[PDB]
RNA sequence: GACCAGGCG
DNA sequence: AACTACTTCC
DNA sequence: GGAAGTAGTTACGCCTGGTC
């Protein structure tokens, strides 16, 4: 499953797949390290 | 972190004043006077100019993503 | 003269020029520069069973901190990543090889032997040299100090151990046989031997041996040492005539019993009991050699120095015995050495590369027998590389590290880093622990001692156990790194010195000890000291060097040894102190620096030996041709979180212990670094202030970067009785603005563990098919990868990282990780990595927004701790003519019987500083006086006294009396309640004893205990009690025989109750007990006893 | 589950 | 460790 | 009677984390 994923060291995003991909780094800084992104959704806060 | 938006004892807006005090402080004018000037008198407001640390620019360089 | 305010300047260039953690990072840089040579020419070349090859070691050396990929190669590593992934930050180690083969050296090999953890910031660390700049994009904060390591992710900092001074000999009186003991620590690459001499109620003497069971006598020991002549010792001991009396009466019994030949094989007898006599005699030799005074040596040509020592120790016990001195003081600072981060390192060092050393033997001799010599000396590269198996040194030293449990006795050496806040992690990387038991009553050792003046803290210590045993070092202490010894010993006996083995002590003759141990001697020891100390301000002499005399016993000690803890003070000479005001205007245009003025001779440093002969003042107008020294700083003898308190002097004692310990606990902006940080907690203030009264040292040291807590304005009054017993009142509109809001950060990890046989787990959402699968409702914020979607709300028990596990049942069992049940918050972050091992990991952090409510802890600097017991509305609160509304309300009536003026004196403070825009200098001892504020304040248009006219909120109408009102700093401490309250209906419990589960954490049930036991029984509850401690625990039923009393078994697949010992089946019946109480009965008749029960009809 | 360390009253 | 109390060799 | 040995204890909870 292709999944949307941003670099540590670098904020530009990186695709791949957990499951599948034995070794995650970012392929072109070579980081190994890697940002879960905030989803594209609204979120409802109470000013309080 | 960043300038409260208001005195934290009677709630007077005190957020804009806090950049204008720091540069007149810096140009070597009378805090005092510059406080009176800014239209803080109850001293719980100068408080809250006096004490304030931003602390923003110094965290603003570790992101989240 | 020169002001205070001028020597301000000077100690403010000491703080910047050397940071506060000063102490780690030179002990751990002379660890690396030398120390792991030094230990690796302790252990000479491994020689193994080959008979005609052994290796000798080359130069160790540290490389970069790297870390070995699984399937890549050795990337380099930064403390972020080392400590993100869960990975220990260390360096590859590599030491050359020269093999000897039959004689001959050839080309050397370099090897790795194992990884080294690296201490951050220090000389081989990535951070090191680093501008602000480039350590904030590493993903650091520029004011972290380093100091500390990283092992498998957490932070472990190195905590000093107070020890006693090594290699020097202290006498005191046992009081119980009039026996007097002088005992003395040896030490020798690691090892410490406890030599001790005793002169009994009887006048002989004896002499202690750790491996010889028994005491022996003191002339034995002395002859064994090689001295044959009886009338050598008793001149070698001393020439007073009562002591050469004393050894001529210790001595003729001992002649008339053992000779020189006779003592080696009477220790030999004790030692080794048996009727062999060469092995009595090798471990009689070996006791000697190597168990008695081993920092003197091991080979035989250091037995006669051995003989020497004792004969001085002898002596020393024979003075107290005189009484010609008196008792030696342990808690005096003279007598205790610290023990640093680079010592403890060099030790563990040590004794991981003496398994390593041993496991390369055995491997050398295993790979050699097992395929003979084709290739062990054809290609000798290769069986020296395939021989190394270095994860055994690096494994030692890794679990010593993330343990705390040093070789040895030694625990809690390392401990976990504190992180809360600035305060926290510097008075942690600042702390001194004592190696004592904390459950004895240690009263000379936990109380405070004239020696501590400017090199521990007066007033910053735990409270409980550890009071008086943990102890914190002062601003303006200085820890010392050892020099070589031989230089000293060199230049020393150059000056003049002449050995003890020319030259015979006597009683007109000055007696000179170097680092303890006795060198020579001299004539007119007050001009070898002068000549000492003014070469050292000349510059020839290292700083390190201190030197004292003693005109009492006519004794001049030099010091040169590490871990001293030492002060910086003004050469005060013929009145005039060194120091002048154009090196005050030097230092502060920056054209000097503090090493130039200690380099100068203008700044000496004085540890407790040296300082006893000091005759310091206090103040530059107290200076008189007598005084040797003036004090830099009075204020900087306390210790950092001691120094954040305001007029520390006009508080007591006990308060201000409170105030120093309560400011490692508040909550702010600890580090800038805190969002990308993980950490398992952490707290954040949403908006820190600068204390308005504040010392010049929390400027200086860096505090106000980092500020912890709030500027309140507090009013002294009795309120509704809801601030009584020390409780406080607080505002609902200032909560509401944001005052002393803050925000909970939790980290929860996830990690994909790979089983042995290829059984991996899997990040997913799992199918309600699997075992142990929880609600379907906890899995709603997952995503199809198996982890929670950032910004996304979660409350207890909800899902983070869905993962399921290979089935152990006897479908996939369930593992996936959940918010603990108690805690709530929104996903701030979530990050993936990989592991050392290459599997993947998961941090996900949640942050929670904790508003104040009644029950969170509020302190103040000055020790007055208290709970939220109110929030009023601001219509509710009373008010000023001024229009000033309270903040934060406290009860007069914890005041007085706390004797806390200096708070008073601080909303005073406070109040001028806000009213002027000027903060007001609260420094310990020459901060604004108290009459100039209120001065100041009569001035500024308000009652000199602080009391202001208020209304009542309530009513309308003023109050009769003049309420005192000002600006308090007040910090809000991490006890907050929502982290504390706990209740337990029914849950889990333990399999062994059937009680409900211990912890908070596990749904766990209070313990009650036997304390309250006799508190029911007291009462008369007698079905209370077994409501409380039967039903409510472990409440069950057994079948009891009644014919044996042992208990009856029933078998569910039969449908029968019968006693197998007797085979009866009509005189059973039901019991009811705990059954913590069958448990019981079990451990009884395991061990083979009987408890037989007898029942009654009820 | 027991060991260590740090705190709280 | 620092206390007591036995025990037990002397 | 010594004069050593030996054994037996040394407040009560509670919380946190970290490693086995
Ligand atoms: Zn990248
Ligand atoms: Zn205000
Ligand atoms: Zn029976």
């Amino acid at each position: 499953v292709e999944a949307v994923y941003r670099c540590f060291k670098c904020g530009r995003e990186v695709k791949l797949d957990l499951s599948i991909t034995r070794d995650l780094r970012c392929p072109y800084c070579g980081s190994k390290i890697l940002y879960k992104p905030r989803p594209k959704v609204p979120r409802r806060v109470k000013a309080i | 972190m960043i300038v409260p938006v208001r005195c934290f004892t009677c709630g007077k807006v005190i957020g804009d004043k806090y950049y204008e005090f720091k540069r007149r402080v810096e140009a070597g004018e009378d805090p005092e006077k510059v406080l009176d000037d800014l239209g803080l008198e109850r001293y719980c407001c100068r408080r809250m100019l006096l004490s304030h640390v931003e602390l923003i620019d110094d965290i603003m360089h570790y992101r989240v993503y | 003269d020169v002001t205070p305010d001028d020597l301000w300047i000077v100690m403010e260039s000491y703080w910047q020029e050397k940071g506060l953690v000063r102490q780690h990072l030179d002990s751990y840089n002379a660890f690396i520069e030398r120390g792991l040579q030094e230990v690796v020419n302790e252990f000479g070349g491994i020689k193994p069973d080959i008979p005609d090859f052994e290796v000798k070691f080359g130069k160790i050396r540290v490389g970069e901190p790297e870390f070995q990929e699984p399937h890549g190669q050795r990337k380099p590593l930064y403390p972020m990543d080392a400590r993100i992934r869960n990975l220990t930050y260390a360096a590859p180690l590599y030491l050359e090889m020269i093999p000897v083969i039959k004689g001959v050296e050839q080309d050397p090999v370099e090897v790795r032997i194992g990884e080294l953890p690296i201490m951050l910031k220090s000389k081989v660390c990535r951070l090191y040299g680093l501008s602000d700049e480039e350590l904030i994009k590493l993903g650091e904060d520029p004011k972290d100090p380093g100091g500390y390591f990283i092992i498998n992710g957490s932070e472990r900092v190195i905590v000093s151990i107070e020890d006693i001074a090594p290699n020097r000999t202290l006498v005191e009186k046992d009081e119980r046989q009039e026996k007097y003991i002088a005992k003395v620590f040896s030490y020798r690459h690691g090892y410490r031997a406890l030599v001790a001499v005793e002169r009994r109620k009887d006048g002989i003497l004896y002499v202690d041996i750790p491996n010889v069971p028994k005491p022996v006598k003191f002339v034995y020991v002395m002859r064994a040492l090689g001295l044959e002549r009886d009338k050598d010792i008793v001149e070698a001991v001393g020439n007073d005539p009562e002591v050469q009396q004393i050894m001529f009466d210790n001595l003729e019994d001992a002649s008339d019993i053992t000779t020189q030949q006779e003592a080696l094989e009477f220790i030999g007898k004790l030692v080794a009991p048996g009727q062999a006599r060469e092995y009595r005699l090798k471990r009689a030799e070996y006791v000697i050699d190597n168990n008695l005074l081993p920092h003197m040596g091991v080979s035989p040509e250091d037995r006669i120095k051995k003989a020497y020592y004792l004969g001085m120790m002898a002596l020393k016990v024979i003075e107290l015995s005189l009484g010609r001195r008196p008792e030696d003081d342990k808690d005096h600072y003279a007598n205790k050495r610290l023990r640093l981060a680079g010592d403890l390192l060099k030790d563990l060092f040590r004794v991981a590369f003496s398994q390593l050393v041993k496991d390369i033997q055995y491997q050398m001799t295993k790979t050699y027998q097992r395929k003979g010599d084709k290739y062990t000396f054809g290609n000798i590269h290769r069986f020296i590389r395939n021989s190394i198996r270095p994860d055994v040194l690096t494994e030692r030293i890794e679990h010593a590290l993330a343990t705390g449990a040093w070789p040895g006795g030694r625990t809690g050496v390392s401990q976990l880093l504190d992180r809360t806040n600035y305060m926290s992690t510097l008075s942690h990387l600042r702390r001194v622990t004592s190696p004592l038991d904390r459950e004895q009553p240690h009263f000379e050792a936990r109380d405070l001692h004239g020696t501590h003046w400017g090199r521990i803290c007066p007033t910053e210590t735990p409270e409980g156990p550890n009071c008086g045993l943990v102890k914190n070092l002062a601003l303006m202490a200085q820890i010392t790194t050892a020099v070589p010894e031989e230089e000293i010993r060199e230049y020393l006996m150059s000056l003049g010195i002449v050995p003890i083995e020319v030259r015979r002590p006597d009683p007109t003759l000055w007696r000179v000890y170097l680092n303890g141990v006795l060198i020579g001697t001299i004539e007119d020891g007050k001009a070898l000291v002068q000549r000492i100390r003014q070469d050292r301000r000349s510059g020839k002499i290292s700083d390190v060097i201190n030197v004292a005399y003693y005109e009492d016993v006519k004794e001049v000690y030099v010091n040169s040894d590490d871990g001293r803890v030492r002060r910086p003070l003004i050469i005060v000479e013929n009145g005039v102190p060194k120091l002048t005001k154009e090196h005050v205007q030097a230092v502060k245009e920056g054209r000097l620096k503090w090493s130039d003025l200690i380099k100068m001779g203008i700044i000496e440093y004085l540890d407790a030996e040296e300082e006893e002969n000091a005759y310091v003042a206090m103040w530059p107008w107290e200076v008189t041709e007598e005084h040797t020294h003036l004090e830099l700083m009075p204020a900087a003898i306390l210790g950092l979180p001691a120094s954040l308190v305001p007029y520390p002097e006009h508080n007591a004692a006990p308060r201000n212990t409170y105030g120093a310990g309560m400011a490692k606990q508040s909550l702010g902006l600890g580090w800038a670094n805190f969002r990308i940080r993980v950490d398992t907690r952490g707290h954040l203030l949403h908006y820190p202030q600068i204390p308005l009264v504040n010392s010049r040292i929390m400027k200086a040291v860096g505090y106000e970067d980092r500020p912890a807590g709030q500027n309140f304005v507090v009013a002294v009054l009795a309120y509704q009785g809801y601030n009584m017993e020390d409780a406080i009142i607080i505002n609902k509109a200032s909560i509401e603005r944001g005052l002393a809001r803050s925000t909970f950060f939790r980290t929860y990890e996830a990690e994909e563990k790979k089983y042995l046989g290829g059984q991996t787990d899997k990040f997913e959402i799992p199918d309600p098919t699997v075992r142990g699968y929880r609600g379907e409702k906890y899995y709603r914020n997952l995503d199809e990868d198996g982890l929670i979607f950032p910004e996304s709300k979660v409350e207890g028990k909800d899902v983070l990282v869905g993962r399921t596990s290979p089935p152990r049942f006897l479908e996939r069992r369930e593992t996936s990780v959940a918010v603990r049940p108690s805690e709530k918050g929104v996903v701030d972050k979530v990050i993936i990595t990989e592991t050392g091992d290459g599997t993947k990991l998961v941090k996900v952090t949640v942050r929670d927004l904790r508003i104040p409510e009644l029950g969170d802890k509020f302190a103040s600097r000055h020790g007055q701790k208290g709970v939220i017991g109110l929030i009023v509305p601001q219509e509710d609160m009373p008010w000023t003519e001024s229009g000033i509304v309270p903040d934060l309300i406290v009860n007069p009536h914890g005041i007085p019987s706390r004797m806390t003026v200096g708070q008073l004196i601080e909303a005073i403070g406070g109040k001028v500083a806000s009213l002027k825009g000027r903060r007001v200098d609260g420094t310990a001892f020459i901060g604004e006086p108290e009459e100039k504020l209120r001065k100041e304040l009569e001035e500024l248009g308000f009652k000199h006294t602080g009391r202001e006219i208020m209304y009542d909120g309530i009513t309308g109408k003023r109050l009769e009396a003049d309420i005192f009102i000002g600006v308090i700093y007040y910090q809000r401490l991490h006890h907050m309640v929502a982290d504390k309250i706990h209740a337990r209906s029914r849950g889990p419990v333990q399999v062994l004893t059937k009680q409900p589960t211990e912890g908070r954490a596990r749904e766990g049930g209070l313990r009650f205990g036997e304390m309250e036991r006799d508190v029911l029984v007291g009462h008369g509850a007698a079905m209370l009690l077994i409501e409380r401690l039967l039903e409510e625990s472990d409440k069950t039923e057994v079948w009891v025989c009644e014919n044996c009393g042992h208990i009856a078994l029933e078998d569910k697949r039969r449908r029968r109750v019968y006693c197998p010992v007797c085979g009866e089946e009509e005189r059973i019946s039901k019991v009811e007990m705990s059954y913590a109480f069958k448990l019981l009965l079990d451990e009884l008749k395991a061990m083979v006893i009987r408890p037989k029960l007898n029942l009654s009809e009820r």
